[PDB]
């Protein structure tokens, strides 16, 4: 099962960050949790949120007013949407897939502000 | 819940035994994801449920610990292994990562 | 009613143990083969004497003992696990096991918002009655 | 329906034994160490054949036997203590386990006093509507 | 939500066994002495994969396992028979264990027919108000 | 316990068949089911309906719109009433009493149409 | 539920062993009422719960079977026994009779 | 734990008898039932009523329309009030404290009518 | 519930053994408060739960009985013990006293 990120490379302030995490080799159903991670440079990583394949998404409390995760099983992809963006979330972003036995990381997308 | 990772920076040579510590405020009892990451790249796995490797990870690493104390140990270091290291708990949301541990 | 502790002393701190609910989120710890032994499933904690509730709790266990002992006398069960389930059933039979007489002291129906539900629709025909 | 006893004879008197509820008000008899043995907790009494209810009761035990025996066939429990608890649960699920359709034969809501509750407040605005 | 089976294969047919309810209408088969042995009380059948429900059912058993295993960890009962009874109690406490706030999302009272019950009696005095 | 049937010998079409099954030697209470059977000539028998001694009568689906059974414990007899009669139920009729140990048949009444 | 009774007609002599079969679509497991009936009369009993006689029925008849297959057997036939025979299940309503089995 | 009674020595007919049972050495809480007894002279004793330390007082059926018991934990005393008094309750009155192991009697107050 | 106390009056000397009976209409099974009372005074205790003394009561009294029959016995009487005696049941409210038993 392989993952791949996509999105723009630039955002503007007071705007909406949109990220598409596309899965290939399988489908979003199972005992797989699907998490999002971000990392601003030279640091540790910062957990954002997750989804399960049925409903009721989960989150992080310092972001829990302005972050939405949504799954589409037909095209089998994720839309992660951040709103009310600031200059403190330029980072390399990742979608991780976490399971009971292992997981898998993606390739990560560089996202800046200006 | 937050974890504390010791020590923040290391440097060693070839032939020793290296040990990195991840310590939890609470009791979580097996839930530690150890990872390895070179600069610019994306992180690979090392060790999930604090003890068991993943397929594709060499046979000189080892993990351990439970309760509130978890360790990672690297025996017979090579000059490949200079990478930042991390740990994550999985016991309840929001899950949390450490603060890195440089190796050189 | 309040509980007035009439014991010689009261230890005001409660050093407790219990089990850890959802004891295995992700990972393999939920699988019995890999998980903790019987001895390692407990968590611990410390409670203080806010509102003297701990001292209140100590006397209460005392007062339960007679009634509890009499209950055990009447059953033929060797191990009794069902006391709370029977309490829950008694709660339900007390409130809805019989006829609910509206405005009575044993029927829990509040109609104030239901009054505003019928009073806003008084004017849908009573005000436009030209 | 009435029970019509179709047995060869009926013993019209009921010489019974049971246990004595609140078997120890004040005193030390509730403490197991001091109390009665297993054999001494029973009380006895005599019931007469008023309304032939005793003869009615005798036939009823008879009619239960088949259904009771079939129930025991289907369980793997060695000792079954839960029959009345399951009856109580079935009572509750029969009445409130589903949607209550008002004026229907399976919804137990009586609104006559509720009608007088809405009919006395008809005149709080309809009579003083000058 | 729908169940999406994520297993390697699915056997689409369900070859089942169960017990036969009212296993003895008339006759002596209900009397244990005359009836079948333990091995002969089962009936069998064949279910097909309509709406893929069988494949749906197979994944569901899978997803239950973790939670079921954690439940067994927390009890001291040697054989647990009460899971469905506790589910039934939880259903009842969820709906009527508390205050029913009318028009709220957790109170199951529908008054449309109750509206027509109060709206036909609007004209018993409001129309003949000469 | 003995049973005995009674009724007319003729009916007319679009009418009501009435049958009285009188019991002697006991009463209608007990673990006795009380069934009705009919048999048009040279054939097998056709089950009609039954009653128990408390209530809620039972039936046969091809007749279940036009057949009524009723018990009277005082005189201890049955009224079986068939309505909207046709020319396809001329038969010798029986009332059977079926129990957990045995049962007993009656004497049967010949009923025709014309 | 419907039953199938074999065979529809018989004829034999004195001294043989005669066997009539009642076979159910389902499993009912002991519920078979075997009866005997001469022409013009009302049917007597023979055998209820597929195995046990009734008081007043001779000691040469015998029944048997369970599950879905039930038989009746007459040993050392006499010239009294020419009568139609029947079977009824009691397992659930509407109860159903066979289609007769003539004996001569 | 010691008990002590107090009250007047005279009442008038069609009036209210008031009695104060004061406890010293402890407080009214515990597994103690607190009973009232009366004894007109040269006789046996007559049980009146009781209280527990939480609520819902208990009584005697021949007096149960005109007797009230009330506990005050602050000053730790009892008010027993009899109303619609007659000439048939002149007696020496007692407050008993009854427990699972023992009890204790008081000193008793002589109360007459005139 | 009412009790019956026998006999209503006694008189004896020093050296005998005296026995007073309290008998219940029902079964109450240990609940008997025996008391002692001199004239003008307030009653002391003797015996609660029909068998056990209270602290401050001499070692020559004894109680007994259960079910429906209860006794009190005084061995080696002294001229102190002239006082009325009583018994009370505690099994359910309204609790009830006997009718006294004079001792002299
Ligand atoms: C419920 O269904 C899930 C499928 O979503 C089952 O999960 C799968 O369980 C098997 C058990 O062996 C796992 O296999 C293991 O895979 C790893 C990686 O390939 C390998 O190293 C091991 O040797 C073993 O083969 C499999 O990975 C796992 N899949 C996922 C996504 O977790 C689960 O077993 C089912 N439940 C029960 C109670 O069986
Ligand atoms: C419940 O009450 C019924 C009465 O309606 C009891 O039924 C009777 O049970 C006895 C048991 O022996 C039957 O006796 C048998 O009778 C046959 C025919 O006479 C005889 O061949 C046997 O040797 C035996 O004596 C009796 O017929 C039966 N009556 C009916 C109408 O079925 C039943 O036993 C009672 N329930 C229980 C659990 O005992
Ligand atoms: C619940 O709390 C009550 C306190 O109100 C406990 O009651 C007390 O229990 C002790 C048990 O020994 C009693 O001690 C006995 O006292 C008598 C008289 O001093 C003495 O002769 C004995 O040797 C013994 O020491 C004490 O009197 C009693 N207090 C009262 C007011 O009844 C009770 O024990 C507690 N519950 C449990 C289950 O322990
Ligand atoms: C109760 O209140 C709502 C107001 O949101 C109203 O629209 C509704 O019609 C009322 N219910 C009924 C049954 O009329
Ligand atoms: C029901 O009746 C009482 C009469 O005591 C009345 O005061 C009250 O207002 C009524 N209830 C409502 C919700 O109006
Ligand atoms: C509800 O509807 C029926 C209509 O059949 C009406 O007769 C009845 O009076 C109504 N209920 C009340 C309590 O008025």
């Amino acid at each position: 099962v392989q993952l791949q990120e996509s999105g723009p490379g630039l955002v503007k302030p007071s705007g909406t960050l949109s990220l598409t995490c596309a899965v290939s080799g399988g489908s979003i159903s199972g005992t797989n949790w699907w998490t999002w991670v971000r990392q601003p440079p030279g640091r540790g990583l910062e957990w954002i949120g997750e989804i399960y394949y049925r409903g009721s998404p989960n989150y992080n409390p310092s972001l829990k007013s302005r972050v939405t995760i949504s799954v589409d099983q037909s095209k089998s992809q994720f839309s992660l949407k951040l709103t009310s963006v600031t200059a403190a979330d330029t980072a390399v972003y990742y979608c991780l897939r976490l399971s009971h036995y292992g997981g898998a990381w993606g390739q990560g997308t560089l996202v800046t502000v200006s | 819940i937050q974890l504390t990772q010791s020590p923040s920076s290391l440097s060693a040579s070839v032939g020793d035994r290296v040990t990195i510590t991840c310590r939890a405020s609470q009791s979580i009892s097996t839930y530690l994801n150890w990872y390895q990451q070179k600069p610019g790249k994306a992180p690979k796995f090392l060790i999930f449920s604090a003890s068991n490797l993943q397929s594709g990870v060499p046979s000189r690493f080892s993990g351990g610990g439970s309760g509130t104390d978890f360790t990672l140990t690297i025996s017979s270091l090579q000059p490949e292994d200079f990478a930042t290291y991390y740990c994550q708990q999985t016991y309840n949301t929001p899950r949390t990562f450490g603060q890195g541990t440089k190796v050189e | 009613e309040a509980i007035v502790n009439a014991q010689p002393k009261c230890n005001p701190n409660l050093h407790y143990w219990t089990t850890q609910d959802e004891g295995a989120a992700i990972g393999l710890a939920w699988i019995p083969y890999f998980g903790p032994a019987a001895e390692g499933i407990y968590i611990e904690g410390l409670m203080h004497n806010q509102d003297g509730l701990i001292c209140g709790l100590r006397q209460l266990a005392n007062e339960t003992t007679q009634a509890l002992q009499l209950f055990l006398r009447a059953t033929t069960e060797l191990r009794t696990f069902s006391i709370l389930n029977r309490k829950a059933i008694d709660f339900l039979l007390q409130r809805w096991g019989g006829t609910c007489h509206i405005l009575g002291p044993d029927c829990c129906i509040e109609p104030h918002d239901w009054t505003k539900n019928i009073t806003d629709k008084i004017d849908q025909i009573i005000h436009d009655f030209v």
